[PDB]
């Protein structure tokens, strides 16, 4: 009971996959997920209550 | 389910704490009466105010296939290339599970054992010490062999015996991965038995306890080059992985140290270690004292 | 009492005796001589980890003639033990009535910072002492003994689970023919 | 049986396998203030079970000649855990209580404890014309004892038992609530007193909102009965507890 | 003709499978069943003909 | 205008009429723990308005050449109020935070401080090869000093500013929640902060779930500005503070 997913794209702009099959009972053993590639820099630059609009003064 | 197969859904989940808050009734949850044999099953719930907690824990390491599922060493012995003795040229023993401590302790907790067994050797030579110690010895090929209760038994390193035409035997080279195999569930009875409070005669005399319920033959274990110019020594070393188990009246876990392995003799031990008084209770929290 | 049957015995005693405190201990599982070889630790012992709530069930093995009223309390960690009726009374505690139903059971709920302790239970996974103390004294008619003795039967609740297995250090061997 | 009872209140449980009832107040429970009654006006702090739980004073012992015992309230369980911590840092305070008296002996044993519950129990003086002392009034937990005769001393309570330290006869103090302790029947008794006064609520320092009176009417006794030694524990749990008017600690 | 069951959830809150194939003869030869996890305290906690309700006496 | 914005806790209200904004964690406002997340069993206290209010700290001065200062943080305010008692009591504590340090001046002053809120300030030492203090770490209310230049002793913080006393480059502590406080611009700062820790819930005198650094980077200045002393206060106060494994108080 296999997965197939895609590669990471190289050298030019359906041969373009992998497949995977686990063998081990334990997640731990499993490979790194290389491919997940979420993002939310707002927690850090930007974490005001009050929206600010900037294109807006900011103060006022 | 069949307690034969290596695969089986189900999370092992404990009890979630259920919300709890004041009473005055009539309702003594907290009360029992020992006398009657019962373990109480009252919850925090049922005496102190509790809160809700969703648990996940799990009790999955504790499965009694978990618990005695992993390879112990029940034996280790040697036997030599060389050497005037010829007994010392290969080594043997009776099969059993009482001779090293750890896993008999494990064993010993239930009263009745049933499963197959994943017997793995690992087996090490190491030059002997001497004056002239420069020889070229290619690598060295032992030979495993079990022998059921009955067969013939080896007198030499190159006894007709080792044809093995029938036993089963395994033949491994140094380098290699250890040696492994699988046995059955190979009783004579309906499980294993650790312990018998009984005797091999009928006129309650002979042999007493576990002995004369064992008899699983033994094994035999030798080089195959059979000879270096200069004395070398092997050791052989075998464990035990339980595995499809089944286990029946657990008992409590042995308290005193081990005298032998035919019997489950022992010296009178205590009970558990002293302390000061029965109100001592150690100061921790203190600017050190 | 190491090799008698008295280990097993709390005493307990008429008269004038509420200052006394009846007896008290660690809330190690896995570690304090009191439970090591309980058959709730000597399982723990095969463990590095614990959880749970667990049961201490006493039971009064006095003349059905005698009569009484004691405190058990239980302390979380963070506190040098109880000193006083006073100071324990402050904590999680049960007051049992002797009467006909022999035995009284005082739950330890589960409270730790951590979801696991270690059996081989160090500072930072304290979990506390459970002390005991005479709410009103033991008090008994003409012709009857008087003292006797209570006993403690420990054992998890359904709420306890173990994890990491390990080796005891209970069994040793110094040679084969073990 | 009806004799058997458990009760919890917070992280603690009371037990009895020998009970009569359960006494309630003038047969009403405890409530928290309704808005329809309050005038203080700040939102209060109502600490639940950090607050309303089981505390047990220190016992007493029942003597072939003891008297009696008597507590005052709020004051008594000023320093015990959070309920007293917030008596000290609140102006106002109102709470109700589960008291449990224990006391058991043997089916050889014979005596009888009226306990009771007297709300407002103005005390008087040994010296008719003089004035108590707080410490004539109460000592915390301990317990001030009554006496089999008439005490002199000025700031002490005239308690002689017979007149219940009040001017009446001890033997109506019935009209109160109360249990009695019959050692041959009963081991045990439980009260349950709401909050009463004549405001809403009020300062805990400052009022004995009630007083606790356990007094022996037939006295102990018994024979080679190897238990002389009969005490007496009251356990007591505030329910209901709420504080208003918050500001700094009160002055020792 | 294999089987797929999941494997024992590690280290967060579909790929959580594993596929396994028997190659022997004998069922001995099968891997151990660390994955059933049946449970029945009562045979010890309790083995009492006339069931104890506790929450009531337990004698009288 | 947003310049002006008043806050209430409790029986408490902080007024501002020139505020930045407000920073929020990590974007994370304050929450009580949730039964998917909890392991200690027993119930919890929430005293609420009696402990979630703002507790102002002994104010500090603002000189021509201070370094900074800092304050490590549920100690600090363990002689507050009720939400010190609530910790002396309990093994177990939660809480969030709204900090609102105030500075102001005049339009012809000038001055720029970073306030920031740093999760597990773990702090080096002066000596190099040693350990530090309690009170090398922090002094409760009042606040340790940095300094211009490297400390020496045995147990105090190595805490010339330019390295935090953590051994990284001040002028990168943005990463963590913070405001600066630009005289010109702006009179106060208010950081909300959530409750950040690897485990549910803690103990409070233990575990300095976070420090507060108030540096400046741009010193203060002015002229014939009659008006040389200005200083800095802050004020904070608990979130959704929660306790757990109540027990008698702990050894001060």
């Amino acid at each position: 009971g296999a997965q197939v997913s895609t590669q990471k794209t190289g050298a030019h702009e359906s041969i373009i996959h992998y497949t995977n099959i686990n063998y081990y009972k334990d997640a731990a053993s499993n490979s790194a997920n290389r491919q997940d590639f979420t993002q939310d820099p707002g927690k850090f630059t930007e974490p005001v209550k009050d929206i600010m609009v900037k294109s807006l003064p900011a103060l006022n | 389910g069949d307690v034969v197969e290596a695969v089986e859904n189900a999370v092992a989940r404990v009890a979630d704490t259920i919300g709890s808050g004041p009473s005055n009734s009539q309702a003594v949850p907290a009360l029992t009466a020992v006398e009657t044999g019962h373990t109480s099953q009252v919850t925090p719930s049922d005496t102190v105010q509790t809160r809700h907690v969703k648990n996940y824990h799990s009790r999955s390491e504790s499965s009694i296939e978990n618990f005695l599922s992993r390879s112990a060493c029940v034996y280790m012995g040697e036997y030599h290339t060389t050497n005037s003795d010829q007994t010392k040229l290969f080594a043997s023993w009776t099969i059993s599970a009482r001779r090293m401590v750890q896993m008999r302790r494990k064993l010993e907790i239930f009263t009745y054992v049933r499963f197959d067994v994943e017997v793995t050797f690992v087996i090490t030579s190491k030059q002997d010490q001497g004056t002239q110690l420069g020889q070229d010895m290619p690598p060295l090929t032992h030979q495993i062999m079990y022998i059921p209760p009955g067969g013939p038994i080896p007198k030499s390193v190159t006894d007709y015996t080792w044809q093995t035409s029938t036993n089963p035997s395994i033949f491994w080279t140094e380098g290699n991965a250890p040696p492994r195999m699988s046995i059955p569930f190979i009783s004579i009875g309906n499980a294993y038995s650790n312990f018998y409070d009984g005797w091999s005669h009928f006129s309650q005399n002979g042999v007493y306890g576990y002995n004369t319920l064992n008899h699983m033959g033994q094994i035999y274990v030798r080089h195959v080059n059979g000879s270096s110019p200069l004395p070398m020594t092997s050791t052989v070393r075998m464990y035990f992985k339980p595995k499809h188990v089944k286990a029946w009246v657990p008992r409590p876990p042995r308290l005193c140290q081990y005298k032998n392995a035919s019997t489950v003799n022992f010296s009178p031990t205590d009970i558990t270690d002293k302390r000061n008084s029965i109100t001592y209770i150690p100061d921790t929290v203190k600017p050190d004292v | 009492n190491l090799e008698t049957m008295d280990i097993y015995r709390i005493p307990v005693q008429s008269g004038n005796h509420q200052s006394s405190q009846v007896f008290g201990f660690q809330v190690q599982p896995g570690l304090d001589g009191v439970f090591k070889h309980t058959l709730l630790g000597e399982i723990l012992n095969y463990y590095a980890h614990w959880s749970g709530s667990i049961k201490l069930t006493f039971v009064f093995c006095g003349s059905a003639m005698a009569t009484g009223k004691f405190l058990l309390a239980y302390a979380p960690p963070g506190a040098n033990a109880p000193k006083s009726r006073k100071d324990a009374m402050l904590g999680t505690h049960i007051i049992w009535d002797v009467g006909l139903q022999s035995s009284c059971v005082l739950c330890i709920p589960w409270i730790s910072q951590t979801h696991y302790r270690l059996v081989q239970q160090d500072e930072y996974t304290s979990a506390g002492n459970v002390t005991c103390w005479y709410q009103t004294g033991i008090v008994v008619p003409a012709g009857t003994p008087t003292s006797c003795s209570i006993m403690c039967f420990v054992s998890a609740c359904n709420d306890f689970s173990v994890r990491l297995l390990k080796d005891t250090p209970f069994i040793q061997q110094a040679a084969l023919l073990q | 049986s009806d004799r058997v009872r458990s009760i919890t209140l917070g992280n603690s449980t009371i037990t009895t396998q020998e009970s009569a009832n359960v006494v309630v107040g003038y047969g009403r429970w405890p409530e928290y203030l309704r808005d329809d009654e309050a005038t203080a006006e700040d939102q209060p702090t109502q600490p639940d079970v950090a607050t309303c739980r089981f505390y047990t004073l220190e016992s007493v012992t029942w003597e072939k000649d003891s008297p009696g015992w008597w507590w005052k309230f709020p004051d008594a369980l000023k320093d015990m855990g959070l309920f007293g911590q917030n008596m000290y840092y609140h102006y106002l305070g109102r709470a109700g209580y589960t008291i449990h008296v224990q006391c058991n002996a043997s089916k050889f044993h014979q005596g009888c404890l009226l306990v009771v519950c007297v709300p407002e129990a103005e005390m008087g003086c040994s010296t008719v014309d003089g004035t108590v002392n707080e410490h004539g009034l109460s000592e915390g937990e301990t317990a001030k004892k009554f006496s089999a005769t008439g005490t002199n001393g000025t700031n002490t309570v005239q308690s002689i038992v017979t007149n219940a330290g009040m001017g009446v006869g001890v033997g109506n103090l019935t009209i109160f609530p109360h249990q009695w302790i019959n050692l041959r029947t009963n081991n045990c008794a439980t009260i349950v007193m709401p909050y009463i006064n004549n405001v809403p609520m009020d300062n805990m320092f400052r009022h004995h909102n009630f007083t606790l009176m356990i007094i022996p009417f037939v006295p102990l006794n018994y024979s080679s009965d190897f238990s002389t030694y009969v005490p007496i524990t009251v356990t007591v749990a505030p329910m209901c507890a709420e504080y208003n008017g918050l500001r700094l600690s009160t002055a020792l």
